[PDB]
Parts: structure tokens; sequence; C-alpha cells
């Protein structure tokens, strides 16, 4: 690649990380250097533009610098939702085009922030079958319910299925467009919630959500208070 | 089924005053709906914002108020800023469960509010040609750059080129010179890109994206994947 970043780094949670990319006058020397954040299976997510800004949602924990032919992304508390694949941008003048780093794979090593780290996303043909798994940290797990909610591409929220905490004997409720199908699940000695996906129809497609509940005052309990990033589900024939 | 319904987009001034409403196919909504709002930057994850019709989460700015009025959920957003640009969604309580309305595309006047939906995973024999489309929802179109981005499955991003949704104006990658193909449909709100003579190591990933006023690309389709192999179907 025309970027040199280095392939992979690991650091704990609360941790600062640095990832550092290296160019030429031509590209980083004289241009303006972008970052992208990707988790596995899903789009790359802009995390910083114009070498040091933020669009707006991108928590200030993470933060952007440029010197000479050399940029820097930093990640200062470093939470387990931080876990993902890292690539700088930039437009090269010498080849009059964009130009990516070969990324930077991160790995993060009941405490930190709430935090609810989507896997097992992908892509299935129709009648296929997938599990889908959120890990939950930075609360007790046990003592929550947890909702899926889905989001077909360019298309609203739709509530898929909830499951309660011991304490409400594991109650599972799910969606009449999923019923008999999709099962969901938990494993509290692992923080874990499942979402078994079988019989999958084009129309699942869809980025799938883990939900937390959390106090919005001292008087109402919002069931979407916390989301996951999101795992994308893609159920196609391939035109076949 | 009850059907929750949103204004699909509304735009608003920074420092304006914009009211969005949440009507239920049943009759007035109450406070029996305890009407929940949640925000969706463009390219981030959902966040709960309101909650039982007025209840704001800890996060929320006090500029915005929930509320009814008129047989309607409310959200206001008193004094709008370049953050609030987002996909609002209000959710309804009906007995045993939460019905969503379809969302409103604020966009904040300033790079506006919208959502990229991309076409279906493709199977194609070397030689073939594939189309991929990009259609955008929200805030108009011809406001755009749009961008192609590929990734081969564990492999990094590459560049292949982009258009103006304004004028139709492309640069492509060297590499893809002469095979590729970009275009948009104004009247559709639709960037398609063509790749033709497929071999083996087009297998990938397809990605369609908005450009910055700097460059960097903002919001993303889902992604197309493409697989090219010698038995194709």
């Amino acid at each position: 690649s025309v970027l040199t970043q280095p392939p992979s780094v690991s650091a704990a949670p609360g941790q600062k990380v640095t990832i550092s990319c290296s160019g030429s006058s031509s590209n980083i020397g004289n241009n303006y250097v972008s970052w992208y954040q990707q988790l596995p299976g899903t789009a790359p997510k802009l995390l910083i533009y114009d070498n040091n800004k933020r669009p707006s949602g991108i928590p200030d924990r993470f933060s952007g610098s440029k010197s000479g032919t050399s940029a820097t992304l930093g990640i200062t508390g470093l939470q387990t939702g931080d876990e993902a694949d890292y690539y700088c941008g930039t437009w090269d003048s010498s080849l009059s085009a964009v130009v990516f780093g070969g990324g930077t794979k991160l790995t993060v090593l009941g405490g930190g922030e709430v935090q609810l780290v989507e896997s097992g996303g992908g892509l299935v043909q129709p009648g296929g079958s997938l599990r889908l798994s959120c890990a939950a940290s930075g609360f007790t797990f046990n003592t929550y319910a947890m909702n899926w909610v889905r989001q077909a591409p360019g298309k609203g929220l739709e509530w898929v299925a909830r499951i309660r905490s011991k304490y409400n004997n594991y109650a599972t409720y799910y969606a009449d467009s999923v019923k008999d199908r999709f099962t969901i699940s938990r494993d509290d000695s692992k923080n874990s919630l499942y979402l078994q996906m079988n019989s999958l129809k084009t129309e699942d497609t869809a980025v799938y959500y883990c939900v937390r509940h959390g106090n919005f005052g001292n008087s109402y309990v919002s069931w979407f208070a916390y989301w996951g990033q999101g795992t994308l589900v893609t159920v196609s024939s391939g035109g076949c | 089924q009850a059907v929750v319904t949103q204004e699909p987009s509304l735009t608003v001034s920074p420092g304006g005053t914009v009211t969005l409403t949440c009507r239920s196919s049943t009759g007035a909504v109450t406070t029996s709906n305890y009407a929940n709002w949640v925000q969706q930057k463009p390219g981030q994850a959902p966040r709960g914002l309101i909650g039982g019709t007025n209840k704001r989460a800890p996060w929320t700015p006090a500029r915005f108020s929930g509320s009814l009025l008129g047989g309607k959920a409310a959200l206001t957003i008193t004094g709008a800023q370049a953050e609030d640009e987002a996909d609002y969604y209000c959710a309804l309580w009906y007995s045993n469960l939460w019905v969503f309305g379809g969302g409103t595309k604020l966009t904040v006047l300033g790079g506006g509010e919208v959502q990229l939906v991309q076409s279906g995973a493709e199977v194609k024999k070397p030689g073939a040609s594939v189309k991929v489309s990009c259609k955008a929802s929200g805030y108009t179109f011809t406001s755009y750059g749009i961008s192609w981005v590929r990734q081969a499955p564990g492999q990094g991003l590459e560049w292949m080129g982009w258009i103006s949704a304004y004028n139709g104006n492309t640069n492509y990658a060297q590499k893809l010179q002469g095979r590729v193909t970009m275009t948009t449909d104004t009247s559709t709100s639709t960037a398609y890109m063509e790749l033709r003579s497929l071999r083996s190591d087009d297998t990938a990933v397809y990605y369609c994206a908005t450009i910055d006023t700097a460059s960097a690309f903002d919001i993303w389709g889902q992604g197309t994947m493409v697989t090219v192999s010698s038995g194709g179907c």
C-alpha cells in the first residue's frame, strides 16, 4: 500500500493507544488526513477528517495529528468496543488519487463505560443460519433484560426479541416476523447475549443491534438507552 | 397491526426551532404510549434520547424536549446545532410491543442527512460485468459527491474512483481506467458503478460513500459482495 501503518497493536482498557501512518510529500506531507474505524463485516466509519476534526458522535477520546509526512491516531481511555481495524486515508497529488494505509488491527485486552460489542454477522444464502453474539461490559450484566433491534439498509428500526434477567425467569419475547425461526439467549457467566437466526430470508437482511435499558431521570426506564455498534447480516442468493 | 408515521425528512437552519411529530394509526397518541425518541447521527449507532413522552436521557441536551401536541408525540429542538443532524425515530408502546415510525431525517443547513442503500450480493463468472447501485434517501441528492471503495476478503481498502451528483464528472483509479464506469440518476437519487471484464481478484465487498468538503467519506452504504468464480451460480 501507498501509506504505511503497522499491521496490529494491542492495548488494555483505560489505557492510551497510538496508530501511526507514514507517507511522503505528495500525500500526507501536503494533504489532509482522514481516519476510519472498521468492525468485522461492516462498513468503515469516519473518525477523523482534516487531520484532527471529529464528526459529531465520535467520542473526544479519538484524536488525530499530522507532522510532516506522518500522521497519528490517538485513542485515550480505551474501551472494549474500540477493538477494530483502523485505516488512514489521504489524497495523493502525484497519483491524483485517494490512497489508504494497510490498516492497523487494534486488539483491546465490569469496568469502564457501558459497552455492547457485537459479532457473528455475515453473508448467507436464503435458508441459511447465523448466530449473533453481544459481549457486554461496564455494568452488572445479570441484572439487565436485553433486546435485539434490527435496521434493514436505508430503513427504520424494528424490535426483534427480548430476554429478561434471571430475576424475571429469563422470560423471552419475539416479534411475529421472527417467531419460530430465531432464539434469543444469554450466558451470564460469559456476560453474553445471543441471537440464533435459522431459516433466514432475504427480508432478514439488516444491521442487528443489541440494546440495554437505562434510567431516563428517576421516573422512567427506556429500553432504548444503550446500543451496540451493530453487525450486518446479508441474506442473498447472489442473483443465482 | 398498528402503524407509526413520521415526516420522512425536515431541514432546519442553525439556531432555528424544529418540531418533529409522531402519529399513531389507532388514534391520538397518549401518555400510555410512553413515546420514545431515538437519535441516529450520520454513520453512527442509534442512541435513546427521550422516553415516556418527555423524560430526557442523561446525555440529552436541554434544547431537546418531548411532548404531546394535537394527538401526536412531538420532539422539539430549540436552537438547532450542526450536532443535531440525524435520523430521529419515534417508538410507541401498544400494550405488549414497541412499534417504531419510519424515522425523520433531519438536515441542519451548513453534508446533509442521508442513508445509502446498495443492491444485493452478486455471483459472476470470469469475463462478466457487474452493475452495483447506491440509492440515497434524505437531503437533496445533487448536493453530493459519491466515491466507490472496495475490499477483498481479509484485505485493505482500495479507492476505485468518484463522481459528482451535480454535474456527473468522474475520476477513476489508474488500475481500473477503461474497465470501470460511474454514473448517477438524478430522478432516482441513485449512483451506479459498473465493473467489466471480471476476474478472480475482483472478489470483494464494494462500498459507495459520500464525499466531504475535505475528501473524507462520512456516510457509507452497507456494501455489496461480488464473488467472481469459475463455477458461477
